[PDB]
């Protein structure tokens, strides 16, 4: 199986370029795409080595960097221009998909705030229509700005089969424990999460060896497909498992979890893992849905020898609905302040359905 | 049994006193991942996944942590003995810093708890192996002309030449590549083999070059994957660098360096001229003895009697000399005992091993 990544807009290319820089170093691959001398599965992302990337002004900064050997602001303008080059950009993907052994997914790195907002919404509709069996995971990044923010939200709630990273929680963590006061400094933090998000697809493990294994575990219902991240070390597994549940680390600005996935990338002791989960159940640090039986999953991994204990948390929290109300509320305030303008309210209608879908998920009778 | 350990810049030789040859020989290398430490042949075999260290690269120990690991390897892996149960005779390079001698002593008694130990200069042991106590002696892998009188090396007249086997191997890779082949990769091991098997020292460089240029009489074949290659004037051009270092961009040859004699008291120079002994792997080239004889004769007074001694077993004469020494009746009183070490400390080595 393979995964082809797509990078749209200025935000996509940079956080994508920093994603490949971190991964090329994790593996024994020199910046000129030559293996250095100095067991890790590298066929999923690299093609025998060349990354399976599709980049879409900022391109010149990449071509002048030492990594050259490795390859408007209205949402309507972004959607329109994609319609004009439909066959052009779909000719580099078709060969990228066909030439692949057995395609599995389409990782998308973009921010919903201008062209990547529109051109991103356009490709998301074409992708599902062209292939219905291909997963589309999108590493969206949250910030006329309120309009374009919810328009893509309409497309992300029916097209994308699965991770939010909001800049507000990025700015707060930056000033708190990193002392930045800068785009080039926050990107070092997001790329650390991305390279850690797929740490179970670059190393042959016991379970979660496929992209559909990470997705179907968390997402119970195709509407509730928004996840958040947690990454503590910026020692036993109990210390890491407790620090991840602190809201000071969750990258999100009643309420309960639906399913949690913990990633431990260290050399920790494999028998004490059940002991930590036991004390979590006693102290009751996390609450879950009352309707369906939900559990917490923890998986170990092995760090690359060429490139200490870390930990990442992937969870499906109902509190993510709060972020949508902020985008939703700001829209109505702009709708009273200023061909048919009917595409917006349809988007406004469908996003409200998800919000009510979330608030009804935390009830003991969410079914029907 | 007493142990004899010859610490070489490239290869260590270890065995038991009394034996005619070392029981083990291995690379003076320690490697760690890019089992936590690898030493000897294994480090070399798995160099692909390791970062190699050469703690005695030029004859002098530069990293004691890894040298300790080489000694640990020597006792437990190679010889399969417990050092606390056997006296140990160790070898050292000429002009070895006094502080290093004390360090070696302290490590043997405090880290390995040896019941007894001693340290002797490599060149001196080789001279002993030839049945002499006076003469001038050593070309190894990473690095001497050592005048010795009555068993004592004369430090003021010792000369060091940073030109040895390693440099010759790399030079051969270079000229074979210039010939049209391509030996550049850590291929270095293959060329080292070609060097040890087909090279020789020409009696007269120019005449030999003329012969090779006008005929194929000096050519030899070498088989790699089956490919058979041809080695011509490279056979003797390689070791010629010992006599003319400029071929390597270095500003004196071994004959001229063997200057050491002239630095000695005039009264013992004739003894040195008449007893010039060759030792070390890099002196194994066929024809080297006759070439040295010719070159030294040209430098020395016409009335001087010149004699070059090239023992067939000179590649291991250092170790053999140690085996002989440690086996001598009169040498038993010379060992530094654990008792003496406890009494005087590391500095006793200067008095006991003069």
């Amino acid at each position: 199986r393979e995964i082809i990544t797509l990078q749209l807009g200025q935000c996509g290319n940079q956080i994508g370029f920093e994603f490949w820089k971190q991964l090329c170093a994790e593996h024994g691959i020199s910046p000129e795409g030559i293996v250095e001398e100095f067991t890790d599965r590298k066929d999923v992302f690299f093609y025998q080595y060349i990354p399976r990337a599709v980049l879409l002004r900022v391109i010149h900064s990449i071509l002048n960097s030492p990594y050259a050997k490795l390859y408007g602001n209205n949402w309507a303008s972004g959607f329109s221009q994609g319609e004009k080059i439909h066959e052009d950009i779909f000719d580099i993907i078709d060969r990228e998909a066909d030439g692949s052994d057995s395609l599995e997914g389409f990782v998308l790195c973009h921010s919903i705030a201008g062209t990547g907002s529109g051109l991103g919404s356009y490709l998301l509709e074409r992708l599902n229509d062209r292939y219905p069996k291909k997963l589309v995971q999108t590493y969206s990044v949250f910030p006329v700005q309120p309009y374009n923010s919810l328009l893509t939200l309409k497309r992300l709630t029916q097209n994308a089969d699965c991770v939010v990273l909001d800049n507000t929680a990025l700015n707060r963590i930056a000033t708190d424990r990193l002392h930045i006061q800068s785009f080039s400094q926050i990107n070092q933090l997001v790329s650390t999460i991305m390279s850690a998000s797929t740490t179970t697809l670059r190393y042959p493990g016991y379970m979660n060896n496929d992209l559909i294994g990470l997705i179907a575990s968390l997402i119970p219902t195709p509407r509730l497909h928004f996840l958040m991240t947690g990454y503590t070390p910026l020692t036993t597994v109990l210390d890491v498992m407790r620090r991840l549940l602190q809201p000071k680390n969750v990258m999100v600005s009643n309420h309960c979890y639906i399913a949690i996935l913990n990633i431990i990338q260290g050399e920790v002791d494999p028998t004490q893992v059940h002991k930590s989960l036991q004390r979590i159940r006693e102290r009751k640090l996390a609450n879950f849905i009352p309707w369906g039986p939900a559990s917490i999953q923890v998986a170990l991994s092995r760090k690359s020898p060429y490139l200490r204990v870390s930990g990442l948390m992937m969870a499906n929290h109902t509190s993510i609905s709060s972020l949508f109300e902020r985008t939703c509320r700001q829209y109505d305030k702009l709708r009273k302040r200023e061909d048919n303008f009917d595409e917006m309210d349809t988007s406004r209608e469908i996003v409200q359905q998800l919000i009510d879908e979330y608030h009804a998920a935390t009830r003991p009778d969410y079914i029907s | 049994a007493a142990l004899v350990v010859d610490n070489g810049s490239g290869m260590c030789k270890a065995g038991f006193a009394g034996d005619d040859a070392p029981r083990a020989v291995f690379p003076s290398i320690v490697g760690r991942p890019r089992k936590d430490s690898y030493v000897g042949d294994e480090a070399q075999s798995k160099r692909g996944i390791l970062t190699l260290k050469y703690p005695i690269e030029h004859g002098i120990v530069t990293n004691w942590d890894d040298m300790e690991k080489i000694w640990h390897h020597t006792f437990y892996n190679e010889l399969r003995v417990a050092p606390e149960e056997h006296p140990v005779l160790l070898t050292e390079a000429p002009l070895n810093p006094k502080a290093n001698r004390e360090k070696m002593t302290q490590i043997m008694f405090e880290t390995f708890n040896t019941p007894a130990m001693y340290v002797a200069i490599q060149a001196v042991l080789s001279l002993y192996a030839s049945g002499r106590t006076t003469g001038i002696v050593d070309s190894g892998d990473g690095v001497h002309t050592v005048p010795i009188y009555e068993g004592y090396a004369l430090p003021h007249a010792i000369l060091r030449l940073d030109l040895a086997g390693r440099d010759l191997t790399d030079y051969l890779m270079k000229i074979l590549t210039e010939r049209g082949y391509s030996f550049t990769t850590t291929e270095r091991e293959i060329v080292r083999d070609i060097k040890e098997k087909l090279c020789y020292v020409a009696l007269d460089f120019e005449q030999e070059m003329a012969t090779a240029a006008s005929s194929s009489s000096l050519e030899k074949s070498y088989e790699l994957d089956g490919q058979v290659i041809t080695i011509g004037n490279e056979r003797f051009r390689c070791p010629e660098a010992l006599f003319q270092p400029s071929f390597l961009g270095m500003e004196c040859g071994i004959h001229e360096t063997t200057n050491s004699i002239m630095k000695c008291d005039v009264d013992i120079r004739k003894d040195l001229y008449a007893n010039t002994v060759l030792s070390g792997g890099t002196t194994m080239y066929p024809g080297i003895a006759d070439r040295m004889q010719k070159e030294i004769t040209a430098l020395a007074p016409s009335t001087m009697k010149i004699k070059i001694i090239a023992p067939p077993e000179r590649k291991y004469s250092v170790w053999i000399g140690g085996s002989i020494l440690a086996s001598l009746s009169t040498f038993q009183q010379m060992w530094i005992s654990k008792q003496e070490y406890d009494e005087s400390g590391p500095s006793i080595v200067h008095r006991k091993c003069f």
